[PDB]
């Protein structure tokens, strides 16, 4: 999964 | 003909260095030096030589002491070179010298403690391999130095107390060294100083409330150190602030009342830190800014209500916090909204949250992933985000069908739904994206065939369709498993194009016009339902370097044309129904037994096997 920051 | 003084220097100069640049060829016999390449003179062309400028010539060698023979140089530029070893003494010297660039070379050992360069202006050691004290005694004899640039060498030792002498500086760069202690008090005597890095050094302590002296200050980089205690709450003394920098540091507490009332920020970097509490900005007040990145923080509350008063703020990154409750309501009127990044932050109410944020028209970059933990993905159709690009909401385990109002998303070039509890079937429209060249759909529950309208997915068939990369000022990162190591990712288009349906349900075939998409890197089927033979068409997928069909019940052979795909280097078909030879030779030796594991599958002359 993509996440950010 | 030139004088014989600066000729003999120049001819020693050029002895030490290869290769011989355009107009040197002559050097050892020509006279004309003025007319040599780099060089100028004072008269007209035809005095003494008052620049030497060879950046990039990619010059290899050592430095000739006679060097400082050139009485008259205002001028020496070495930067972008080879050139290594020590910098000789003589150079430091010369008295006419303002300008010096030695940046980016080899260039070793220490700085004299002695030098005199009363007309110096600027100092570029940065990127070479320096060590040693800092040559903050360079402040003495020239008084008028406005430019110290020792960025990226390998300074160690304290942050060495004396630069504050130099009474003109303007730019002061230190980043990248090894520094410890804190920042010297000396240092903030400089009123002039409007550049300050200190970034990525071993720098500690608090950062000291006397640096509401520095009131010149335009950029300050404090980033990649040790900080720590409360951000002072000195910034109405410094007016011309624009860029404030401080991510990866210990700072605790808030921001700082006098940060939340400058008018002048451009840009406030603090993600990383330790700092906590409400989030309080006053945005009547910030009339500036428009970047803001609070990430890896405790800030706790509510999201802060008065946001969408900053005008002017385009970018924003508080992924990683403690907030609570939902959007606000005025979020509505955030009009400067470009990048938005909520990741894990905590928030409810998905549903208030995209009907909020729909009427942010300039919304493109939304991430939204490890928020609203259950809650259902709201199908309401009359959900519209018109210049939409990037889209991910992951890891929130939510639940319902692929929403249909997203279809009316024409820019949408990267989509992640992955890692919730979706359910029914992937419909046809999400063929229907344009732009899109990235989709990850897996681990979820989706039913049904793979809808055929993927295999004429525009961006990853033909070349023809071209669009703008989004710009947002944060990465993506990428995580494989719960417990696997990130990628990081600058750009969006640093992510390969890539289709993943892996860990669903989905049933039936592989179309055979996968074999259209001539631009997927990464295809992953894996964990499905799915059955019938592996497509031959599929060896048309030529940019494929992964190709993860494992865990689903396929039947018959692997067939051969695979062999045509030129970058495979990911390849796995374990735990289906396959039989017969694994083809020889080219690509497909590469892969480990663990690829064709839990089949009929075996090496050629090895069947049967098991
Ligand atoms: C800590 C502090 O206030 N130091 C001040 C500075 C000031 O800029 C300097 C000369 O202007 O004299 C002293
Ligand atoms: C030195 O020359 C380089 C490359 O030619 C140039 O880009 C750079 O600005 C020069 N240094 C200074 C201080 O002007
Ligand atoms: C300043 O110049 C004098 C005379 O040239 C020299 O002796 C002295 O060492 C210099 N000071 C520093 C700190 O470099
Ligand atoms: C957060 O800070 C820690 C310790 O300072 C550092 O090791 C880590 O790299 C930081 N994370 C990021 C993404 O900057
Ligand atoms: C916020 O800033 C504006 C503009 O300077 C000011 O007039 C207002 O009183 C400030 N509000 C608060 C809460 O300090
Ligand atoms: C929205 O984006 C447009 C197009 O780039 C830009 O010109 C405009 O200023 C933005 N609107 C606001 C209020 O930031
Ligand atoms: C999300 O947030 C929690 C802290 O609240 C943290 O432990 C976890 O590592 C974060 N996960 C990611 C992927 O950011
Ligand atoms: C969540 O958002 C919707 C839309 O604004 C609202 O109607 C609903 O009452 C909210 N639910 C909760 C639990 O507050
Ligand atoms: C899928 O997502 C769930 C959380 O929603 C996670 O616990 C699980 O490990 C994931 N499965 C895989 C193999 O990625």
């Amino acid at each position: 999964y993509i996440y950010t920051q | 003909r030139c004088h014989p003084h600066d000729l003999e220097a120049l001819r020693d100069f050029i002895a030490h260095l290869e290769p011989k640049p355009d107009g040197w060829i002559n050097s050892s016999s020509s006279t004309d030096c003025c007319n040599w390449t780099g060089i100028t003179c004072n008269s007209n062309n035809t005095g003494r030589v008052i620049r030497l400028e060879l950046g990039n010539k990619k010059l290899s060698g050592k430095l000739s002491e006679s060097l400082g023979k050139l009485d008259e140089i205002r001028v020496l530029n070495l930067s972008r070179n080879f050139i290594k070893d020590s910098i000789p003494l003589s150079i430091f010297n010369l008295k006419n010298l303002q300008t010096l660039d030695l940046s980016s070379n080899d260039l070793s050992g220490g700085i004299p403690t002695s030098i005199n360069l009363p007309a110096l202006q600027s100092f570029d050691l940065s990127s070479n391999k320096f060590n040693g004290s800092l040559p903050s005694h360079i402040c003495h004899n020239s008084t008028q130095i406005r430019v110290v640039k020792l960025a990226v060498n390998y300074f160690a030792g304290n942050f060495t107390s004396g630069f504050g002498k130099c009474v003109l500086l303007e730019h002061l760069c230190l980043g990248m060294n090894d520094l410890t202690g804190n920042i010297p008090e000396d240092l903030f005597h400089l009123k002039r100083l409007n550049l300050l890095g200190i970034q990525e050094n071993r720098l500690s302590g608090s950062l000291s409330r006397e640096i509401r002296n520095l009131s010149s200050l335009v950029r300050l980089d404090v980033s990649w150190n040790l900080f720590s205690g409360e951000i002072p709450d000195v910034f109405d003394e410094l007016p011309q602030l624009k860029f404030f920098l401080g991510q990866t540091n210990g700072f605790i507490g808030g921001i700082p009342k006098s940060l939340a009332n400058s008018p002048s920020l451009n840009l406030l970097n603090l993600r990383n830190n330790s700092l906590s509490g409400r989030l309080m900005l006053n945005c009547t007040a910030m009339i500036a800014l428009n970047s803001l990145d609070l990430g890896t923080n405790r800030f706790n509350g509510r999201l802060p209500e008065n946001l969408p008063d900053c005008k002017r703020l385009k970018n924003v990154n508080l992924a990683r916090n403690t907030f609570h409750g939902q959007v606000p309501e005025s979020f509505k009127n955030f009009e400067s909204l470009s990048y938005f990044s909520l990741s894990n932050s905590s928030l409810a109410n998905i549903s208030s949250a995209l009907g909020i944020l729909q009427h942010c028209k300039n919304l493109t970059t939304l991430v939204l992933t490890l928020n609203f933990h259950g809650e259902a993905l709201p199908d309401d159709s009359s959900l519209h985000f018109e210049k939409l690009k990037v889209l991910v909401v992951a890891n929130c385990r939510l639940t319902g069908s692929m929403p249909r109002w997203l279809s009316s998303s024409n820019e949408l070039q990267l989509l992640d739904l992955s890692w919730n509890r979706l359910t029914g079937a992937i419909p046809s429209w999400i063929g229907d994206f344009k732009a899109l060249f990235y989709l990850d759909l897996s681990n979820n529950s989706f039913t049904g065939e793979i809808p055929k309208s993927l295999t004429k997915l525009e961006s990853l068939t033909s070349r023809n369709i071209s669009v703008n990369e989004p710009s947002p000022d944060f990465p993506f990162f990428m995580k494989r498993n719960e417990s696997a190591r990130a990628l990081q990712y600058n750009q969006i288009f640093g992510f390969p194009p890539t289709i993943e349906l892996g860990h669903n349900n989905l049933s039936g075939p592989i179309w055979e016009e996968f074999g259209n998409l001539k631009k997927l890197h990464v295809f992953d089927l894996k964990w499905n339902a799915l059955s019938g033979s592996i497509p031959s068409s599929l060896s048309g997928m030529t940019s494929l370097e992964a190709l993860d069909l494992s865990n689903n019940r396929l039947s018959g052979s692997i067939p051969v044309s695979l062999q045509q795909l030129s970058f495979l280097s990911k390849f796995s078909v374990a735990y289906n129904n396959l039989s017969g030879v694994i083809p020889s030779g080219g690509q497909f030796q590469t892969f480990p037994n663990s690829s064709f594991e839990s089949n009929h599958l075996c090496g050629e002359h090895r069947f049967p096997c098991s």
